């Protein structure tokens, strides 16, 4: 039981640390969005970074 | 005499025409530095990453 516990406990954690990593009010990893796409050039060409949601 | 005499008036036509030639080019350099920091502005607004409020 209280290996149990201490499992359910960290399991909670995980998703207190998923939850908590953004930057600005958008993430890469929280699983919120499938890409984001930064500037590349002057003419607006992305360079897309695919999510990795944790 | 007359015809040498009469061009006195073709000299200003020209130096207004100059002066608004002039006058259009000053406007003209302020309006291509408004269009260059549109350009900016336009796309820092294409980037995905930005929240709300920046936008």
């Amino acid at each position: 039981n209280a290996l149990k516990s201490d499992f359910d406990s960290l399991r909670d954690q995980i998703t207190k640390a998923a939850s908590n990593a953004k930057f600005n009010g958008v993430s890469i990893a929280d699983g919120t969005t499938t890409k984001l796409s930064f500037l590349a050039n002057s003419d607006g060409s992305a360079f897309t970074v695919t999510a990795k949601t944790l | 005499s007359a015809t040498a005499g009469s061009m006195n008036a073709v000299k200003d036509s020209l130096q207004r025409g100059q002066s608004t030639i002039d006058v259009a080019l000053a406007a003209g350099d302020t309006i291509t530095d408004l269009l260059g920091k549109m350009k900016e502005k336009a796309l820092a607004a294409s980037d995905t990453s930005l929240n709300t409020a920046s936008f």
